[PDB]
């Protein structure tokens, strides 16, 4: 089995995974703090 | 779903050759000018729904 | 509005039946359309120049230049399926 | 061929139409859709059969003489009481002669005749291009130009787009037709609300250029031009498959699915307004375009009947064809129902 | 009961007969370029006809 | 307890049941309204009670 | 409600993820649990229908239905195992999965306050039926029954929606606790004529009356055994619960317009009732006797008399259990000899001496014996239709004559005078058949006990 | 025609199968029809109705006892309401 | 429609004016659902590619599951937002004109009359 | 008591809950009828906010003294 070669999504790549969980963290991360600022500036617009 | 974006940018691309009133080459009235100034004075503002009214 | 309106109107309109009411050669349907836009830029000189309103005065230009970079492309075609059979 | 040149025509054609979405001017709309014609010739054609040449030609005279029919019409609104601009035309004839121009730009009832004729010529992705970014044009104006449509005129295009081009495709068994006259469905509803809530018409837009996106991808995937080859496809691999028919029932507007969401919605609002016969004339004929397309669905099932599904064609190796967003826009157009408050964020 | 069963299968059967000659509504079509083509321009200045009184 | 591990594809749905009754629960408070205030049940609060449920 | 719903979508991942030989082990485990719940649903008290949250509810009769559904997932996915007991995990936990997504719309569908969510749900509760009996019905050559099946629904079901629109933006909401309260009396005229008609016929087409019953028999046969407890013990009770709800409005109208599907209910009980009689293949004998029933429903749906209603909820209950069951006999019956045709064997009072207690039970059952919910709602709608009139009891009674002959037919000649001795293949019963059998009949014989839980709103 | 050797016999395959009626002999007939059966058996007062008859005991006996006429018609009292007029 | 009130200021995603409008919760269950549909999209992209799904789905379904949560809670936020500008466009347009929405006492039962034809 | 208090709500909780149902959506309903009756009216009186389709803009009418003659 697989004698032939490493077909090329066989083995895994650890740059690009590297890269996309890069991205989960960017984004979400980047949405969370959106949302804390959205939600203060909200508390402005208003009072207590 | 028509956009506006040279309105956006802040930059005038069809605006110059829209209408008989604009800034002519070197100024020249057209036949009709004058009424063209009254027609949009009366209609600048409004929707064309009452403006038609 | 006047006459010539009325009459190149006409020309317009026997240019388009001649364009859908006959299909037999291509080269004369494409032809049929290429007269048809002709009548077009007659349309808007006469008009434009009539009402003495200068700045678009390029409307029988800029309509004149797609009368053909389109027509070109449409003799392309035409040799192209010519060249299918006869 | 060259890969860039695709490159650099592709962008022409989304710059084309991105103009006659931008300009405010009649004379660079009419430009914009010069440049989508003769950007749109060289994409149609790619492989040289002459079937492509043929079809590609079909498509360029009806096309341009309806580019050149709107020409008409602008000057005629330059003749009445006229300016270059784009907003209401002050003839009620310009308005006519526009309405059938635009009627010609995408399929209608009496100009449909050459879209599925044009759609089985030219290949899988000439055909996504031609049946949904295209399409993105003419809607843009007719939103704009819509105060001065005659009522009259469009209702009967959109009806008359419907019974005919929706009745069609019955005996068909190649694909790219029945996507076709489903083209000419789904305008003759996106036209016929399009004087009462036009938000309702972009909505129909947006859910259809995802129908038919999914489809040709799927198309893509197994490469199918008929019915036979979806059956063959079923005994190689299913999925794809079911996928193919599960976005054929939303293309036919079922309850769950979410292609039933234009419809519903495309019912609220125009029966909240008079007139409720209309719509029920046109959920029929959307009965008929179903089991029509159920009729496609027996096309399948398992421990089947036999299909005479051959052999050789087991195969031990994947296939890399690079399919670029199926996912997403499959399970979009299939579960998009449970939303729909969203339908406001659109407009 | 019969006779309520092969009526209503054969209403039914005249509805499907109606769906064998309604292909006829579809079978209307005589596939020829000299006839939809020509026929939907002269229809359609009938349409600019019952446009033009409509 | 760790050892429901071995067990673990069980405790699903129970785990449904709980989490949707909470939810349930909650929504209670967003459909608040009318607490006392209702014709027929007017009631002066409980020296221990500021709600009736 | 929520917490009924949760349960079951949590319920698919179960299925989904699992080690194989266990998936019916899970899934009858947990669903049982889920039904333990559904007994929970019972607070319904006094006046106002408890109203869970403000997108759905449960009036009496939804809870009724709602626990009959909930308890019959795990009985019937019991059921269906052995019918294949053979094949990829693939096509175990896809059909466990479609049983699911179908309990989960008809939860939908009977807790359903507004009356669009209620159709959405309506054909949503369709599609996965239609997969179950198509995809693998033993397909006698298909008869493309299950899909033109679906356009028997669809064909006139559609403009129901329509309508409904047209109720909405008329009167506002179209939330079913407020169209109650603002309902307002509508004239008999040809505008009302199209719209009474519309919705009436819309929802007559599920439940068959006498014009429409080719819609069961085909259908019916083709299903496999999991789609027919499916179906006729539960998808015709949707078309005569939502027809429950949306008779509120046309309140005159239903009269005039009434009259003529009155009589042809009245006539074709008596018709569909004397054509079950005469039939072989066993399969569609039960079929035409739920035509019968549920034509005696619309009879009590179109009378408003609470009594009619009272009698009617219950013949949608113990009809539900027990053609259901008789059905899962017909089953167990085939798996013995393949047929589908009655007079093919004979004897099983000598062989399988058990299974003659459960056929006889069950055909009692479907007899209307004077304690059996179903003579109970039975009864009570023939005193509903003798008090709307005095001439009706001849065909009803003669109802009664005939369904006492084919009912008591059926119990006769698979079950009972000779053994045909060529067959030398069946094997006595299992624990399982018992086990189906048990949780049928069981609770409709207790349930003839403290019947005033399944009896209507109006009590 | 797969049948069984019927070694033992049950519902499935081998050796789960005790496993399976232990499941659905004790879940369905044990904790369902037992279990419910109690419960739905006596539950709180279905409907209202035993508080009807109480709260009907205590009014007829009121009725009585200060010599009003029971159950008087007329749903709502005629002293307040209104009625049209031709 | 509405195109008047928003071509003042063109492509505006969403304006300035739109934070006083409360965001909606994380856990709001429509967003929620579209993480749900990025996990089916993911799903059905293991399906494409023969992999048996549920692998390579750790990095992958976290990314659509992310994504769809990203751009949903935008599309969210600014529905939100012009169904704040419809209803306030509808009271103002209310209060301003008396006359074409009279506002008219409801009389109680007391004054009603009805036909209410009974069964028999 | 059992049942009732451990599994059960009061019909207080259900009842008023039901009141307040019935708030929620007859405000709704009211305020469809509203909505109606204003897009109604708009497409004859054009006066609010809604229905608007852009004139000319007079942003650019050039008011430069021009060549004298007239206009
Ligand atoms: C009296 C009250 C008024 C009744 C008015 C109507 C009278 C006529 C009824 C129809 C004919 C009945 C009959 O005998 O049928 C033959 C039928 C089967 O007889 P068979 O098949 O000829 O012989 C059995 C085999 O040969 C060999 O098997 P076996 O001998 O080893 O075992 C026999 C027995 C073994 O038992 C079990 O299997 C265990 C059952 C556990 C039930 C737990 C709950 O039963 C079975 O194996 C299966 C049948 C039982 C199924 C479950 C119960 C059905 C009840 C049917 C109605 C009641 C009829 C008699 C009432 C007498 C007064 C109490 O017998 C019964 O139905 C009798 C059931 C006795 C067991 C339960 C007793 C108490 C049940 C609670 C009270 C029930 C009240 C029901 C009111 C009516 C509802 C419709
Ligand atoms: C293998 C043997 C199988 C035997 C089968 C049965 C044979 C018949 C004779 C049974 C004799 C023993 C009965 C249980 C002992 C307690 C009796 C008692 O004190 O009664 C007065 C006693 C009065 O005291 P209370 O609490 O002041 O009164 C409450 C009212 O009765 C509440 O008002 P109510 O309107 O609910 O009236 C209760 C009525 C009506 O109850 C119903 O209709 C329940 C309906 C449930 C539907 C569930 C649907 C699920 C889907 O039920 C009964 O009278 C009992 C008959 C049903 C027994 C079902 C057994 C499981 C099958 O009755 C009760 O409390 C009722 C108890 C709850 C019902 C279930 C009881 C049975 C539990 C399983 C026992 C199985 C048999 C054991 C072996 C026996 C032979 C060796
Ligand atoms: C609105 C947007 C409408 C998009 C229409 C399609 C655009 C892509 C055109 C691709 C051209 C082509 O040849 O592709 C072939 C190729 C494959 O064919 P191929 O590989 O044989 O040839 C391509 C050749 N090269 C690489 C040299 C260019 O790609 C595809 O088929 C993929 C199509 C993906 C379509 C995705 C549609 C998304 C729609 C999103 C709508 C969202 C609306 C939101 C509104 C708010
Ligand atoms: C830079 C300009 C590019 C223009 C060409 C790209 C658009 C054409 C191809 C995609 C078509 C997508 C479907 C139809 C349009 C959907 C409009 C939409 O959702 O706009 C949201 C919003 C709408 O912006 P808006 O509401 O401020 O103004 C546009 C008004 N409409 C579209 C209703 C006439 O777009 C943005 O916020 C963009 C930033
Ligand atoms: C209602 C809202 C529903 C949600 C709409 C938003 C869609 C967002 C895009 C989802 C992208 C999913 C994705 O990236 O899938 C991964 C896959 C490729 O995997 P990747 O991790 O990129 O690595 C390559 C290794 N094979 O990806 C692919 O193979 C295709 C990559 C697609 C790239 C284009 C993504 C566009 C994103 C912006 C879309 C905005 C739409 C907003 C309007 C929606 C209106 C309905
Ligand atoms: C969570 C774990 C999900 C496990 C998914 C299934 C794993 C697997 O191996 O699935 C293989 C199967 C494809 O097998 P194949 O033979 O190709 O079948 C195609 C036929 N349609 O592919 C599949 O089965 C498709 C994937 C099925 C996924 C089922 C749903 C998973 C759980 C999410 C839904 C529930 C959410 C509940 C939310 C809370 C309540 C509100």
């Amino acid at each position: 089995k697989f004698y032939i070669q490493e077909p090329p999504h066989g083995s895994p790549n650890w740059l690009k995974v590297g890269l996309t969980l890069g991205t989960s963290a960017f984004l979400w991360i980047y949405l969370i703090k959106q949302h804390n600022e959205d939600v203060l500036e909200y508390k402005r617009r208003n009072g207590l | 779903p028509f956009f506006d974006v040279q309105k956006k940018l802040g930059v005038d691309l069809d605006h110059w050759m829209t209408i008989q009133s604009a800034e002519q080459p070197h100024r020249i009235p057209a036949r009709c000018h004058a009424f063209e100034k009254e027609w949009i004075e009366c209609a600048h503002g409004i929707g064309s729904i009452r403006a038609e009214k | 509005m006047s006459l010539v309106y009325m009459n190149i109107m006409m020309a317009f309109t026997v240019s388009l039946t001649g364009l859908l009411m006959y299909r037999s050669h291509l080269m004369s349907s494409l032809l049929c359309l290429e007269g048809m836009m002709l009548s077009l830029f007659i349309l808007a000189t006469l008009m434009i120049l009539n009402s003495h309103f200068t700045l678009a005065s390029m409307m029988p230009i800029i309509l004149l230049v797609f009368a053909a970079c389109e027509a070109a492309l449409g003799l392309s075609l035409l040799v192209m399926v010519s060249n299918t059979y006869g | 061929m060259n890969p860039i040149i695709l490159i650099i025509i592709l962008m022409t054609v989304m710059l084309g139409t991105i103009i006659v979405m931008i300009s405010t001017h009649w004379l660079l709309i009419w430009i914009g859709f010069e440049m989508n014609m003769l950007a749109i010739i060289p994409i149609m054609m790619k492989k040289h059969n002459p079937r492509a040449t043929e079809a590609s030609t079909k498509y360029f005279l009806t096309q341009s003489t309806a580019s050149m029919l709107l020409m008409m019409a602008i000057i005629i609104n330059l003749m009445f009481s006229g300016q270059w601009t784009v907003m209401k035309l002050f003839n009620p004839m310009a308005s006519m002669l526009m309405t059938m121009a635009l009627a010609m730009k995408l399929g209608m009832a009496p100009f449909h005749f050459w879209v599925p004729e044009v759609t089985q010529g030219i290949p899988l992705s000439s055909g996504l291009i031609l049946l949904t970014w295209q399409k993105l044009a003419p809607m843009s104006v007719l939103y704009q130009i819509l105060p001065s449509i005659n009522l009259d005129l469009i209702l009967t295009l959109s009806i008359l787009s419907i019974t005919i081009g929706g009745w069609g495709g019955l005996n068909q068994t190649q694909l790219r037709k029945i996507m076709a006259y489903s083209s000419i469905a789904h305008m003759g509803w996106m036209t016929a609300v399009l004087l009462y809530n036009p938000t309702m018409t972009l909505l129909n837009l947006i859910i259809y250029i995802i129908m038919t996106s999914t489809m040709f991808t799927l198309f893509m995937a197994n490469s199918t031009t008929t019915t036979l080859s979806l059956s063959h496809t079923w005994n190689k691999a299913p999925i794809m498959t079911i996928l193919v028919l599960i976005t054929l029932l939303s293309m036919g507007g079922l309850p769950p699915l979410s292609g039933f969401m234009p419809k519903w919605m495309i019912i609220q609002e125009m029966t909240k307004n008079d007139s409720i016969i209309l719509p029920t004339l046109m959920a029929i004929t959307a009965l008929l375009n179903l089991y029509f397309y159920m009729r496609l669905t027996y096309s399948t099932a398992l421990t089947m009947f036999p299909s005479t599904n051959n052999m050789k064609m087991k195969w031990q190796f994947p296939t890399t064809k690079r399919m670029t967003l199926l996912p997403t826009m499959t399970v979009l157009s299939t579960m998009l129902l449970p939303l729909t408050p969203i339908l406001s964020i659109l407009e | 009961q019969k006779s309520a069963s092969s009526l209503l299968d054969l209403i039914w059967l005249e509805t499907i007969l109606p769906k064998t000659i309604s292909l006829a509504q579809m079978k209307m079509s005589t596939t020829i370029t000299s006839q939809k083509g020509l026929i939907k321009l002269y229809f359609l200045s009938f349409l600019i006809t019952i446009l033009i009184s409509t | 307890l760790q050892v429901v591990r071995d067990h673990w594809i069980h405790v699903l749905v129970p785990v449904g049941f709980v989490f949707g009754y909470y939810l349930d629960r909650k929504n209670d408070e967003k459909l608040a309204a009318f607490r006392n205030k209702s014709l027929l049940y007017k009631r002066e609060l409980k020296p221990n009670e500021e709600v009736t449920w | 409600m929520l917490k009924y719903i949760i349960p079951t979508m949590m319920l698919m991942p179960l299925t989904w993820l699992s080690k194989n030989s266990m998936i019916w082990i899970n899934t009858t485990l947990h669903s049982l649990l889920i039904s333990l719940t559904s007994l929970l649903l019972l607070n319904q008290f006094g006046d106002n229908s408890l109203n869970f949250s403000l997108t759905f509810f449960s009036d009496s009769l939804s809870t009724p239905l709602l626990i009959l559904t909930m308890w019959l997932l795990p009985l019937m996915l019991m059921a269906s195992q052995h019918h294949l007991s053979k094949e990829n995990l693939a096509r175990k936990k896809l059909f466990i999965s479609m049983l699911i997504l179908l309990q989960l719309f008809l939860i939908m569908t009977f807790t359903a306050t507004e009356l669009i969510f209620f159709y959405i749900m309506f054909e949503a509760t369709l599609v996965p039926t239609l997969i179950i009996i198509t995809r693998w019905g033993n397909q006698t050559e298909r008869l493309n029954a299950g899909l033109y099946f679906l356009f028997y629904t669809l064909a006139g079901s559609l403009p129901l929606l329509v309508a409904l629109i047209y109720i909405q933006n008329t009167m506002g909401s179209l939330n079913f606790l407020i169209l109650q309260y603002w309902v307002q009396p509508m004239p008999n005229s040809w505008s009302n004529t199209f719209m009474w008609l519309a919705c009436m016929m819309a929802f007559m087409v599920k439940m068959p009356l006498y014009g429409l019953h080719l819609w069961l028999p085909k259908a019916h046969v083709e299903a496999p055994i999991a789609g027919s407890m499916v179906l006729a013990a539960i998808l015709l009770k949707l078309g005569g619960y939502g027809m429950m709800r949306i008779t509120l409005l046309l309140n005159p109208i239903t009269d005039f317009m009434a009259y003529p599907f009155i009589m042809l209910s009245l006539w074709g009980m008596i018709m569909t009732s004397s054509i079950c009689l005469r039939q072989t293949d066993l399969k569609s004998l039960i079929a035409y006797s739920s035509v019968s029933h549920m034509a005696l429903v619309i009879v009590a749906i179109l009378i408003q008399t609470p009594w009619s209603y009272m009698g009617a909820t219950a013949l949608m209950i113990a009809h539900g259990l027990t053609s259901s069951m008789l059905f899962c006999l017909a089953n167990s019956n085939y798996e013995r000899v393949h047929s589908r045709t009655m007079i093919l064997a004979r004897g099983l009072q000598t062989l399988l001496p058990l299974m003659a207690a459960w056929w006889l039970l069950a055909s009692l059952t479907n007899l209307a014996l004077p304690p059996s919910i179903n003579l109970i709602g039975e009864l009570f709608v023939v005193m509903s239709t003798f008090s709307w009139s005095n001439i009706t009891i001849i065909l009803m009674g003669l109802n009664m004559v005939i369904t006492a002959l084919y009912s008591l037919y059926m119990l006769i000649t698979t079950q009972r005078g000779k053994h045909t001795h060529h067959i030398n293949n069946i094997l006595p019963s299992f624990t399982r058949e018992n086990a189906l059998m048990s949780l049928h009949m069981l609770p409709l014989l207790l349930l003839s006990l403290n019947p005033k839980i399944i009896l209507g709103p109006l009590y | 025609y797969e049948k069984n050797p019927d070694s033992h016999g049950y519902d499935k395959d081998p050796a789960v199968d005790v496993w399976n009626m232990r499941v659905v002999f004790f879940f369905g007939f044990s904790i369902v029809l037992v279990l419910g059966s109690t419960f739905v058996a006596y539950l709180p007062d279905y409907r209202m109705q035993e508080w009807a008859r109480r709260e009907a005991e205590r009014l007829v006996k009121y009725r009585e006892a200060h010599g009003l006429p029971l159950m008087e018609s007329n749903c709502f009292d005629p002293s307040k309401i209104q009625l049209p007029e031709d | 429609m509405m195109t008047g009130r928003q071509a003042r200021a063109p492509l505006q995603f969403l304006p300035d004016e739109a934070r006083s409008l409360p965001p909606p919760k994380l856990t709001d269950p429509r967003l929620a659902y579209i993480g749900f549909l990025g996990y089916c999209s993911g799903l059905i992209d293991n399906a494409i590619r023969r992999r048996p799904v549920l692998s390579a789905g750790l990095h992958r379904q976290f990314l659509y599951i992310t994504s769809f949560v990203f751009v949903g809670y935008y599309l969210l936020k600014r529905q939100d937002y012009m169904y704040a500008v419809r209803d306030h466009d509808m009271f103002s347009y209310i209060k301003s004109h008396p006359e074409d929405f009279p506002e008219k006492d409801k009389k109680t039962y007391r004054e009603v009359f009805e036909e209410f034809h009974p069964v028999r | 008591r059992w049942i009732a208090r451990t599994f059960f709500d009061a019909p207080e909780k259900n009842y008023e809950r039901t009141m307040a149902i019935l708030q929620i959506e007859s405000e709704k309903a009211e305020l469809r009828l509203k909505e109606l009756e204003v897009r109604r009216l708009m497409r004859a009186k054009g006066d609010g906010p809604w229905f608007q389709y852009p004139t000319i803009d007079k942003a650019l009418i050039d008011h430069s003294p021009k060549a004298t003659p007239d206009n």
